[PDB]
């Protein structure tokens, strides 16, 4: 049997007789050398700043001289050159809600398993009795099912992202970022199997919602931007910025809240909000990370501020052509509603909403001038 | 009331949709580049969805910090270790963390890589597994600040690591060798060789070791680490499986296979045995027991035997390899106890019983190292006021420490009773120097690859004191040294004990 | 001096302060990569300081560049006024055309050494690097332990000191 | 200081030297003497089963003689004499979720937590914006509100079975269900409380839903039945069932499921379906308990099966009326509804859900003969 | 995306409108018999709500669960402790386990009482934090049969227990006095008494001992039990507050205290300090010492001092508490020992620094007590051979054992160092024997309220294996019995041994 330094006798004693009579050093804080961003320093950054080992060649870097292997050509392991953005420090970031791994998977756990109870208390209860049968096999298979693939190509766009950040804080935001994406089409396809449980005759397959989205008409620019941003981006940063701060936050959002959110409930389907509702909670917790790194650490540079929001203004005039013709090919959708569904002035009235969180959210804050009115007409051009 | 059974959906059932979620377009391909073809329809191991992926390691993390939090704490557990081992601890929790955070980067590269959806899942939960890990090393050396005999190292490795050496030469196989290179070369250095022969087998061992030494935070957190290595295996195994099946693994997967084993090997080899060695007072086992059966039976044999059916072979470099080993950890120590000034941690020189347990384990060490530590205690290496530096001995003795330019590995070879070979090339106005034929190779054939500055080309002419100085190597008194060449609670050096010995760094190539 | 601060960096630091055109700044950072960067590198007397001095020079030329082009241009046009895409793709296209590895690592070292962002976009010089990246190692790795080491040593044109 | 014998050389050496060879008993199993009710004993069972200390006189005790200490005049402190019901055995109930207090808590810190984010989520995503105001300030504020008074009763109902209970199994699921109810009418307050937060003007003083129960029509018969089943009853089992099985099985679920949830959607509420979501999986957990004591363990008892139903159908019957008249009642709230928001068709069919799942879940397993038909008819005559 | 800052409700919030959920209706009243009435605008101290209550005691449920599933586990923790200590547990946690399972019962009847909602909740909170607790206890025993040195008894003392005399008294002051009577008496047995002068100080002191024993688990979970108490405290500070402005209070109040008062410390004195003093091999302090600094200066000095304003006086019976406090746990440990054969544990005989360490502490001790063991110890009382157990040295020397018929405390008054009251009286038919003048009183009042059958009277005319066989007192191997007279893992006693020495019980009283 194996015995214990801590526990065994013999060996306990050898140990306590080597011991110091008190701590060779008072300072009892591991990472005490990291400006803290708030009053006193957090487990968060003790546990995650300077944990990547950049050289002082890579700005806010503690390290020195270059990397031991290189990429054949002599591309460095992580570099400047990765993206066109600079900072006086790219340690800076700091996601708001001070998330390191263990609270993250904390609560996407405590998540799954009440998901888990809710199923089990909404198929006990009988509530999928009155959801209207054409807004499940229509909208929620086909529609929704459909949007699964445009969060899909949202998540693998952080691909290159987690590989080229430059710092540890980001990269971890990054990450979280990418994977309540993927997260979200899964809850997608998991509403649509159990729907197949629930529901005799419901087809699970993504057969159907896949065929919308990449041959049909109203997710046909949706699906175009996001290859876009996943395939024709390299830079980490423009495509981390243009998900988040373009093409999410006003497509996304409008087909999350402005439709699915608004109008299944219309049709007897609490089902499909419980997980926008998750859908809903994530984009907003990514929102304050996005807005620290974009705005205050990037955008607020305190010696690149004027590049940079040159650079963000560039990427969201970029991104908001096909943005808005996402948006467009959406307006489809609306005529395929039940007569009475909706009205043009409920449409309208919500891609204001959209708009003009997006403006005070992201636009306003690099001093982007967008216009709502002509941004919303353009939209609405396009609502048969 | 109501009526229906209570159901609802698991990972599996998700899962089985997963491989129809990427879809076709012109550019849907990898942006990095690479000799392979990783197949589309590679499916992975794990079924998971990322809720059950949280859930499965929200689990294990509430058992972790419950012990650590808990008894472990009403245990005083961080410090009844023996001083030894507390400092090895900074080094191997530290070292382990960067390569779990490198390992991070690596994978979010490899589901860059892959264009299977399955195989893209399978390295992302090994993305989010590697931020698990480096919050977990993290947590080792957090906790040993807080609660240890001494914080000085636990407390700022991110930034004193980068004074020394050995942390050069961790860079390589744990940061570069994991991200800088063809995605598929990248993998074998991270998943089919490092991981698989290297990671899996010591952090178990290093649990077995922390035991011996009465330490129970690192068992407590690398037990737990140790739970997410099968998937990554996977992901290793997968790797292969995936660009198997095409024209271009025939032509380069032995080669990328070969220089990642012998890029891992040349650094884990002497490295690990002498953290286990050199940085306990408990043994376990001796090293070259440990690295036969690590090395050469269990991944040389056995693991990789698993992947002949994809065409994978035995590393042509492995008899090199096995060679080159058993003195290996020997003749590093030396080096890095002539050079404690440097590092972040204290060292101590080997006592009676361990001599006679190295000679027992390593017929003529005595001879050869027990004798030249007898020596250096005789100059005063452990007393302040001797005035005296190991490395001053290596100047007298006209014994040169080279730094190998491919592996960063500091070798000295006039005197190792290892490899003893050297080889120095001038090429384009600088000169190299290599410490084998396989990384010569690497140079010859990739100059570009490998332009590390090393320790005595930048601080070459300058006096040892002032670069502890500037990168911060004291404690917090601010004269005290945190590196120490002995573990005991007095007659600690401090930056003028150091200043007055005038060591003034040399680049030794130079000497040609 | 020091590792993170010294004469060196500083004298650097003054000259870089000096550049008030894109062009001036465009042609100092694309001097310097070729005087100080790669194994190819004109001199190694910056050894120690070139990394760090380099991105300091890539953030006036980034900056100037920022205010002189238009949206388009940049992220489309070199600091040259080049057509990135075009570059790119007669970058490649000499890679593509290579006969051996040692005329390929001549293409993709130098590439990196006039394009290097700020001066070609990032998006068209990481597309690059997936594409030049690719064909070196494919001609590199082709038999690679084939060559005996006395051989490789007079094809690379070291000078063996031993 | 403290020396901890466990690590302490001269401590430990003593212990370990007195230790035995190997453990005095190879049975080192807690709790193998009580019989599994399904494969292998479980965690839940052998924590919990023969905790109560009962002596064999009350049905199942594993204990001998009097309890030591009695009430002034000799009433015991747990005895036969508290309820109508016999059985063989008392601890025969096991809650089939298997919770002790470990898991219970540990679900309902997942639910606090998630709720927590879901609400800093729809604030920050301006969800309100869409809400109808009328249901809002109306319909949520002072119908739905008023309902917390319900469930409030109905927790407190349970006081006394928290004292009177005979057994560990029946205690433990007693409390969870009570506890339950108190956390629903607490759930009614944070929305409201919430509401208050981001709607200016909002009223979350409980003035108006306490009004509302205490003096308006639709809720008068309601809150009769709920005194009366808090209050007039002395037997903790006629208050479980009654509660559970006839009262809150009818009319808290139409009330939730039938009316709010149903309709709170059609007026852009996505806010209380989240929390009545809570409300009903708590009601489909408590159910699975409830059918265990009552049907599986005292209804189909070996020995007094016959007289334990009989006893049930009693209390169905007599609880039954006052439980029409709560829903006769509360139909008077539909005609407060703008024009057009629903119809008696929907009514009809949203009443017989209730009614056909109370008959085929509770109703039938004590042979209670209820005509579906007249119960609706009776309840519909308060609409029309 | 937004357009309004995030924002939520906390517990306070909604606590704020709490004491607005309860409403006017006639019946609105408690079941239950009661001489007071509760204030219906009493307040609580903790602004909680179920969910919120949920979320503080999970927390503690994951550090806890994670040390003993985890390091504990690992460190064989269930295992290294004192072989006297394994056995304490099994009465410390079964016995504590009914404590907490009819306090579930006491403040569901509590809540039955307060009319105001906020009073009501207290209550509730606590009604959950008992269930946690019942749990808990049984957790500690179930962790001691899962993985130590002697699980019986540890896994089956829900039965088992009532096999023996102690577990009378324990279910009088921990059961009974919980929930029999007036709401307010109970209250008093369990919070202002029960909890605030025993249970509180006790749950931190076995964690001490515990610990000086090799025991780990204990204090794991017995502290994460202590972090609740005080809310406990304030439920029973709340109970004085609200029936203290009511003519009720004057008449009534100090009357239910001092029987409370006397009904907790009549077991507690001599059973508690039996515990640690026998209980353990190493000891932290001696009981006259504890006892003293708990009862008569923290609680019946300090805490009962803060509900002076409320009209509470110091119970009238402190100063015979005190009298009677000596010599009470060596006098009853006598008959615990002499009736080892009833138990569901291991005791042992003071050793020889035992002996010197109660003389220390104890003048007096070892002529008296020490001769008794030694004696014993003499005829063979450890021996299964010997035919000998102390019952037989009782009976022998004319010292009738006769049980309390109000506390069921055994007593032997004609050899008792400390007491020797001795009351017997014939009511009806049926003699009753009293060790107290308070609990004379009690009998006499309310003769109804106290009919507890005793051992000898259930027992009467039975040999004593049979009733040992019948109520299950074996191990596994069905022969040998769970208790013993010594802690040895050798010539441990069978049934036949028992069955052997035919020893009969009989009815004390019967004598008279
Ligand atoms: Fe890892
Ligand atoms: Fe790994
Ligand atoms: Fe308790
Ligand atoms: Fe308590």
């Amino acid at each position: 049997e194996r015995r214990r330094g801590l526990t065994d006798p013999e060996m306990a004693a050898v140990i306590l007789k080597a011991l110091p009579e008190a701590p060779l050093d008072g300072n009892n804080k591991m990472g005490y050398f990291v400006t803290p961003r708030w009053k006193r320093l957090t487990e968060y950054e003790a546990l995650t700043v300077y944990a990547q080992p950049n050289a002082d060649w890579i700005a806010g870097g503690l390290d020195w001289g270059d990397w031991t292997q290189k990429f054949h050509g002599g591309r460095p392991s992580w570099g400047n050159e990765t993206t066109e953005l600079r900072t006086v420090d790219w340690f800076k970031h700091r996601d708001p809600l001070r998330r390191w791994h263990a609270p993250y998977v904390k609560d996407k756990a405590e998540e799954w398993r009440y998901t888990d109870r809710f199923l089990q208390g909404y198929s006990a209860d009988g509530q999928i009795r009155a959801m209207n049968p054409t807004w499940r096999d229509e909208f929620i298979n086909r529609y929704w099912g459909a949007f699964l693939f445009n969060e899909y190509g949202l998540f693998n766009a952080h691909s290159q992202g987690a590989r080229e950040a430059l710092s540890d804080v980001t990269r971890v935001s990054l990450a979280f970022w990418g994977f309540d994406k993927i997260d979200i089409a899964q809850m997608i396809q998991l509403e649509r199997g159990f729907l197949a449980k629930i529901v005799p005759g419901f087809d699970e397959s993504t057969a159907v919602p896949k065929a919308e989205w990449t041959n049909g008409e109203v997710y046909k620019s949706a699906r175009l931007a996001v290859e876009g941003l996943w395939q024709e981006v390299f830079d980490w940063n423009e495509s981390a910025f243009s998900v988040h701060a373009v093409y999410d936050a006003l497509f996304g959002q409008f087909v999350r809240r402005e439709f699915f959110q608004r109008l299944a409930p219309r049709f007897g389907d609490n089902l499909t909000p419980f997980f926008i509702n998750q859908a809903q909670t994530y984009f907003q917790i990514a929102k304050q990370g996005v807005q620290d790194l974009y705005y205050n650490c990037l955008g607020d540079d305190p010696e690149f501020s004027d590049y940079n929001r040159t650079v963000m203004r560039n990427w969201t005039g970029k991104w908001l052509e096909p943005t808005i013709a996402a948006l467009r090919d959406f307006m489809g959708l609306f005529a395929k509603l039940p007569a009475g569904t909706t009205d043009k002035e409920e449409i309208t009235a919500s891609l204001y909403r959209v708009v003009d969180d997006w403006i005070e959210d992201y636009a306003s804050r690099i001093d982007f001038k967008a216009d709502r009115d002509q941004i919303v007409k353009a939209v609405l051009a396009g609502l048969k | 009331a109501a009526n229906r059974a209570p159901t609802s959906v698991n990972a599996q059932e998700v899962h089985r949709w997963l491989q129809s979620f990427n879809w076709d377009f012109k550019n849907n391909r990898t942006k990095y580049a690479t000799k392979y073809k990783m197949a589309n329809e590679t499916k992975e191991q794990f079924k998971l969805i990322a809720k059950e992926y949280a859930r499965m390691e929200a689990v294990k993390d509430e058992r972790q910090f419950g012990s650590l939090q808990v008894a472990l704490t009403r245990l005083n557990a961080g410090v009844r270790v023996h001083p030894k081992w507390n400092e090895t601890m900074k080094v191997v929790s530290n070292f382990l963390e960067v390569g779990e955070y490198n390992a991070i980067a690596a994978t979010g590269m490899l589901w860059d890589s892959a264009q299977a959806a399955e195989q893209k899942n399978g390295y992302l939960a090994q993305v989010l597994d590697e931020i698990r890990h480096t919050h977990q090393c993290a947590y080792v050396n957090y906790y040993f600040a807080k609660n240890g005999q001494d914080p000085a190292g636990h407390n700022d490795a991110r930034r004193t690591r980068t004074i020394g050496p050995l942390w050069k030469g961790m860079k390589r196989v744990f940061s570069d060798g994991f991200i800088s290179g063809d995605a598929v070369e990248c993998s074998l250095n991270l998943q089919l060789v490092g991981e698989a022969c290297f990671t899996n087998p010591l952090i178990v061992a290093v649990t077995e070791w922390a035991a011996a030494n009465g330490d129970e935070i690192t068992p407590t957190v690398f037990l737990s680490i140790e739970t997410d290595e099968l998937r990554h295996m996977a992901n290793g195994y997968q790797t292969v499986v995936s660009i198997a099946n095409d024209p271009a693994s025939a032509k380069y997967l032995n080669t990328d296979l070969n220089n990642a084993f012998w890029t891992q090997q040349k650094y884990f080899t002497p490295v690990l045995g002498m953290l286990f060695e050199y940085g306990s007072k408990f043994k376990v086992e001796p090293w070259v027991k440990t690295w036969d059966r690590w090395v050469y039976e269990d991944w040389g044999g056995i693991w990789i035997g698993r992947l002949g059916k994809y065409g994978v072979e035995s590393p042509r470099s492995l008899k090199d390899a096995k060679q080159d080993a058993y003195w290996a950890h020997h003749d590093l120590y030396l080096l890095a106890y002539a050079l404690w000034p440097t590092g972040f941690f204290r060292l101590a020189l080997p006592d009676q019983e361990e001599m006679e347990w190295f000679e027992a384990n390593y017929p003529g060490w005595y001879d050869h190292y027990g004798k030249i530590y007898e020596e250096w205690r005789a100059r005063g290496c452990e007393d302040p006021s001797s005035g005296f530096i190991p490395l001053m001995w290596f100047i007298e003795n006209n014994h040169p420490i080279y730094i190998d330019r491919v592996s960063q590995v500091p070798f000295c070879p006039s005197l190792a009773k290892g490899a003893s070979t050297l080889r120095v090339h001038e090429y384009n106005g600088e000169m190299h120097t290599f410490s084998d034929q396989w990384g010569e190779r690497m140079w010859l054939a990739e100059p570009e690859r490998y332009e590390c500055q090393n320790i005595f080309e930048q601080y070459e002419g300058r006096e040892l004191s002032e670069v502890i100085a500037e990168l911060h190597g004291l404690r917090s008194d601010g004269k005290t040294l945190i590196a120490q060449p002995h573990v005991r609670g007095d007659k600690l050096w401090t930056l003028d004990d150091i200043k007055r010995l005038n060591c003034v760094f040399k680049n030794p190539v130079k000497a040609f | 001096l020091g590792i993170h601060s010294n004469d060196t960096r500083d004298a650097w630091v003054n000259k870089i302060a000096h550049v008030n055109t894109l062009e001036k700044a465009a042609e100092m950072l694309k001097q310097f990569r070729m005087d100080h960067t790669t194994p190819f590198r004109n001199s190694y007397e910056l050894d120690n300081d070139y990394l760090w001095i380099e991105a300091k020079l890539e953030e006036k030329v980034a900056v100037l560049k920022a205010r002189a082009f238009n949206e388009v241009d940049f992220r489309h046009k070199t600091a040259f006024g080049e057509d990135a895409k075009s570059v790119l793709d007669g970058t490649v296209a000499k890679m593509n055309a290579a006969k051996d590895k040692w005329e390929a690592e001549k293409i993709h070292i130098g590439f990196r050494q006039a394009y290097k962002p700020p001066i070609m976009p990032v998006n068209y010089f990481l597309d690059g690097e997936r594409q030049l990246g690719t064909r070196l190692m494919e001609l590199r790795n082709l038999n690679y332990y084939d060559t005996p080491l006395e051989e490789l040593r007079k094809q690379r044109g070291v000078r063996v000191v031993h």
